[PDB]
């Protein structure tokens, strides 16, 4: 789909869902926080988003209305992951979106808040972040010490707590 | 006679340089076109990573 051209207006949608469709709760978290939520996401949702999508590619056109069910599932385990990172990692969480929040919202820009996440999420909901499709040999950027990127200026209450962290052990 | 005329000096003046002085200067040739070998070989060196640690980034976006 393209965007809009010359002229457009927005306009609201005031009806409800047919009473029919079970009602379901819709994921909270804007675009940083979601970024920085998205491989742990993944980690655990990838059956209900797999199966989603197939369902979707089986309904060949009518998609949207068939597959209500199984995206009620896919919303509810997103829902689900980001409940428990606010319940036992919010602290190093905020660290992290509010550095994309500074960075135009790229990771290689907040490697030090990642660090402190990825550890908390691993120890407290043991979901482990990976890059798909590479070799042994290929090292997943993210991973890599002294990288040719980085950023204009360090986050500094990223930085305090990472050195506070290698003081104390957890990193 | 001759009282209080501009005259020389009784030695004469030193001589004055009127010769062409324009002497070579710098490294030869060849030093110049390896030291800008080397510094496009650095760059490319440079650039090429930096090409490629920003695609692992667009991968991991
Ligand atoms: C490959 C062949 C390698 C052969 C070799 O080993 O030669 C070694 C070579 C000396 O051998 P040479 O070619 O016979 O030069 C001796 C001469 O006396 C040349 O020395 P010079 O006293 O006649 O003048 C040196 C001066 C030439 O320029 C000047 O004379 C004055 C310039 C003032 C610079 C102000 C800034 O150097 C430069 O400034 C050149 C750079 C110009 C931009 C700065 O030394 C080096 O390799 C130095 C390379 C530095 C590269 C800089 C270029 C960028
Ligand atoms: C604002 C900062 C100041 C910048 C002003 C530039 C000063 C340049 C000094 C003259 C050097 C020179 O011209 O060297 C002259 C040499 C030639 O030497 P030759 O005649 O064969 O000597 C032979 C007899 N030897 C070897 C026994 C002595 O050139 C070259 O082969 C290549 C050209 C290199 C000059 C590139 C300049 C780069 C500067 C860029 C910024
Ligand atoms: C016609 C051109 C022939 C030049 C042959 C030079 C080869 C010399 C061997 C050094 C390479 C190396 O070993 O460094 C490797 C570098 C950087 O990659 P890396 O991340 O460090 O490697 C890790 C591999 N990963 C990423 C998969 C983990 O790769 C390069 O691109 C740098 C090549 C040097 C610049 C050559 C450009 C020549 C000028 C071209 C002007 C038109």
């Amino acid at each position: 789909p393209r965007e809009a051209a010359a002229h457009w207006v927005p306009f609201e949608d005031k009806a409800n869902m047919p009473d029919n469709v079970p009602d379901v709760v819709e994921v909270g978290a804007t675009s940083a926080p979601l970024l920085s939520a998205s491989y742990f996401i993944g980690a655990k949702c990838k059956p209900y988003n797999d199966d989603f999508m197939l369902c979707r590619e089986e309904s060949q056109g009518s998609g949207a209305i068939d597959c209500l069910k199984e995206g009620r599932r896919v919303t509810r385990c997103a829902v689900s992951v980001i409940e428990d990172i606010n319940k036992s990692c919010l602290d190093e969480f905020r660290l992290h979106w509010q550095c994309l929040e500074q960075n135009n919202h790229q990771l290689s820009g907040c490697r030090k808040a990642e660090a402190l996440l990825n550890k908390c999420v691993f120890t407290k909901l043991n979901l482990e972040k990976k890059i798909p499709g590479l070799r042994p040999d290929e090292e997943p950027v993210f991973l890599k010490k002294d990288p040719w990127i980085k950023p204009a200026v360090d986050d500094f209450k990223s930085v305090r707590a990472y050195a506070e962290a290698k003081k104390n052990g957890t990193l | 006679p001759s009282v209080g005329q501009d005259l020389p000096p009784v030695g004469g003046y030193e001589p004055v340089q009127w010769r062409r002085n324009l002497p070579a200067r710098g490294f030869r040739p060849l030093v110049y076109l390896a030291a800008l070998c080397g510094i496009c070989g650095y760059g490319f060196y440079r650039a090429l990573g930096g090409i490629q640690e920003r695609r692992e980034l667009k991968r991991e976006k």
